[PDB]
Parts: C-alpha cells; sequence; structure tokens
C-alpha cells in the first residue's frame, strides 16, 4: 500500500546492504591472493627489465 | 449439502464459490443493521458468521462433505482481515499467486505457500513425505539464490547452487500441467496423472536422471513419460 | 480434581459426554490474581522435550513465556509437543513431578 509497499521496498534496500556488505568482506579475501601474486610477478618483472634497460 | 449428507446418506463433493462475497455481502447489511464498522469494515460478527458456515460443513458419522471454497484475497493482501479469518477455517489451503500465473504456469499454485493438515509423514507415506520434501528444499534454495543470481550473477554460486537451480528452473516447469479445461484456454489436452507415478516421476527429477533433459521439455508435459517424449520432439 | 480426562465446553458440561463432572468445588472466574507477598521466584525446571526450547530459551514452572508465531504454521503443533513430553513426568508418582495439563 504506502505501509506495504515501503515496507518491501525498504526490504528490498535492507537486502541490498547485506549484498554489499558480503561483497565488500570477500572481496577483502579475494584481494589477500590477488596482492601476493602481484608482488611476485612483479619481482619476476624487475629481472627481465634488468635485461632491457642495461642494453638501453 | 446437508439433506445429500444425512438423509441421503451419500457422501458429498461441495464446492461454493467466490466466499469472499460471502464475507463482503455480510459487512454490507451490518452496516445496514447499524452495527459500529469493525476492522478494515468487515461485520464485527464476521468471525461467528464464517465459523457458522464452516462449523456446519463437517464429515459426520452420518456423511461426509468434501468442500471446496473459493476465495478471493483482496489485493493479494493475505494479511487483509476478511482472507485472514477464513484462513484459519479452512483445512487445506492452496494459494494460487500472481507470479506464478505471470511465469505462465498454470496451474498457478504457489508451490512454497501451500500447506495441507494431511502432508503429515505417515498419513502422506515416507516416500511421498521424503520427496515432497526434497522438492520443497530444492525450491526454497532457488528463491534464496535467485535475489544473488539476480546482482551477483549465477557464476558466483557454488558448484552444488548451480546444479540445484538448474533442476529448480527444470522442476519449476515441471509443475505444469495443461488443464482438461484449458482444452479452450490453450487447446492444448489435459492431463490426469497418477499420484503413485507423481511421486515416481519427481523422484527421478531430483535424483538427476534427468539432467540431460531441457528446461522447456518439462514445461506442460504429465508424467515421467511424458518429460522423455517432449524431450525427444524438441531435440527434433 | 476430577476435570481430569474430561473434555468439557465452558459451560462446564462435558462435550466427551463423560458423564457428570467429578469436582469440588464452582469458583467464580472473576477471581484475582495472587499477591506480591504470595509468589515465590520460579526455579523448579520443566522440561518441554523440545531440545531447542530446553536450552535456548529454558521454561520453569509458573512461567508465562509467549508463543506467539506466524499464522496457521501448525502453531498448535510445537505447544502439542510440550504437553507430550509432560508424559514422562506425569506418569512418576512424586508429585513434583505431575503436571497436569490444561
Amino acid at each position: 500500500a504506502t505501509l506495504k509497499e515501503v515496507e518491501m521496498r525498504l526490504k528490498s534496500i535492507k537486502n541490498i546492504e547485506k549484498i554489499t556488505k558480503t561483497m565488500k568482506i570477500v572481496a577483502s579475501t579475494r584481494l589477500s591472493k590477488a596482492e601476493k601474486a602481484k608482488i611476485s610477478a612483479k619481482k619476476m618483472d624487475e629481472a627481465e627489465q634488468l635485461f632491457y634497460k642495461n642494453a638501453e | 449439502a446437508e439433506y445429500f449428507r444425512d438423509e441421503e446418506g451419500q457422501d458429498v463433493l461441495l464446492f461454493i464459490d467466490n466466499i469472499f462475497r460471502f464475507t463482503q455481502a455480510g459487512s454490507e447489511v451490518s452496516a445496514l443493521l447499524g452495527r459500529i464498522p469493525s476492522a478494515v469494515g468487515y461485520q464485527p460478527t464476521l468471525a461467528t458468521d464464517m465459523g457458522l458456515l464452516q462449523e456446519r460443513i463437517t464429515t459426520t458419522k452420518k456423511g461426509s462433505v468434501t468442500s471446496v471454497q473459493a476465495v478471493y484475497v483482496p489485493a493479494d493482501d493475505l494479511t487483509d482481515p476478511a482472507p485472514a479469518t477464513t484462513f484459519a477455517h479452512l483445512d487445506a489451503t492452496t494459494v494460487l499467486s500472481r507470479g506464478i500465473s505471470e511465469l505462465g504456469i498454470y496451474p498457478a499454485v504457489d508451490p512454497l505457500d501451500s500447506k495441507s493438515r494431511l502432508l503429515d509423514a505417515a498419513v502422506v507415506g515416507q516416500e511421498h513425505y521424503d520427496v515432497a520434501s526434497k522438492v520443497q528444499e530444492t525450491l526454497q534454495t532457488y528463491k534464496s539464490l535467485q535475489d544473488i543470481i539476480a546482482i551477483l550473477g549465477m557464476d558466483e554460486l557454488s558448484e552444488q547452487d548451480k546444479l540445484t537451480v538448474e533442476r529448480a528452473r527444470k522442476i519449476q516447469r515441471f509443475l505444469s500441467q495443461p488443464f482438461a479445461v484449458a482444452e479452450v484456454f490453450t487447446g492444448i489436452p489435459g492431463k490426469l496423472v497418477r499420484l503413485k507415478d507423481t511421486v515416481a516421476s519427481f523422484k527421478a527429477v531430483l535424483e538427476g536422471k534427468y539432467d540431460n533433459i531441457p528446461e522447456h521439455a518439462f514445461y506442460m508435459v504429465g508424467g515421467i513419460e511424458d518429460v522423455v517424449a517432449k524431450a525427444e520432439k524438441l531435440a527434433a | 480434581p476430577g476435570l481430569l480426562g474430561r473434555v468439557v465446553d465452558a459451560l462446564g458440561n462435558p462435550i466427551d459426554g463423560k458423564g457428570p463432572i467429578d469436582a469440588a468445588g464452582r469458583s467464580r472466574a472473576q477471581v484475582k490474581a495472587p499477591g506480591i507477598l504470595p509468589r515465590r521466584s520460579v526455579h523448579e525446571p520443566v522440561q518441554t522435550g523440545l531440545k531447542a526450547v530446553d536450552a535456548l530459551v529454558p521454561i520453569g514452572r509458573g512461567q508465562r513465556e509467549l508463543i506467539i508465531g506466524d499464522r496457521q504454521t501448525g502453531k498448535t503443533a510445537v505447544a502439542l509437543d510440550t504437553i507430550l513430553n509432560q508424559k514422562r513426568w506425569n506418569n512418576g508418582s512424586d508429585e513434583s513431578k505431575k503436571l497436569y495439563c490444561v
């Protein structure tokens, strides 16, 4: 109604909040693995660059 | 019906339509009777009047009467007092929902909102119960995951969940059955599926012994034979 | 004492027709609540035989815990279970353990 349409919409917003919360946390977890990888990769890259730089 | 039940001593199968009209009618003449209107304008005698109708209908030693009473839920709000009062008084509720109708699933029965007094494991037999319990969980899971599929997508769900979703979509259209009286409405031959046969056929689906069948080959089928047959037809 | 095993209507007439009620008084229904001083703190267990109820929300005797919940979910079934578990304690002769359910 007013009452129910408010309530269902508010429920939607609540559920959305819950999902965005969930994602943000899961993202942090996933992010940790990602960062670890990026270090190792960048180190590997630096060796190739060592050639290219010194080579001109 | 009382005459049939009692005096003729036969069984009956009463049907009344639509009983919201019965509530509504009483509400109007209540107002005319000068009684101070009750909540949401319903008669203050609503409970007892409904009660008189329902209580009169019963299976006595004399006979047995199987009432099927239609109810119109105003604006599909069952929280409205008139459906809610009736909701208690009827033994074997069935809800026909707008959404399911809109999904193109006819019957429009809301599967997770259908409760019957006799549905107890002993009464319907353990096998029937177990099969139906699995259906209920699967569909309820599908609905809970539906929101997740909506925003996140289906790709972020568990492998088990993805298989469950696939079964649920298949089950959802496995519910569909064309009606005999909709050989006018849809012109598709009706189907009467034996109770045991339905338990068996649903069991197969749940076991996933038809996970090689596409979703539309469950739409408006009958038994197990039909699910396979419509799959073969569609395959061509 | 003798209203045990009687399904009676509100008037007091047996509607299971188990004959004239065995009763030691007729008492008014407008009778009042027990006073401040006539009460004692609740501490006597009662076990409903429902694992969740008994642990998550333990119930004692003389308690008035609500069972508020969703329409026609066989609300009465949850309640009825408590009555059934009282059979275990009831069967016994210890009158501490005899809950005479209504």
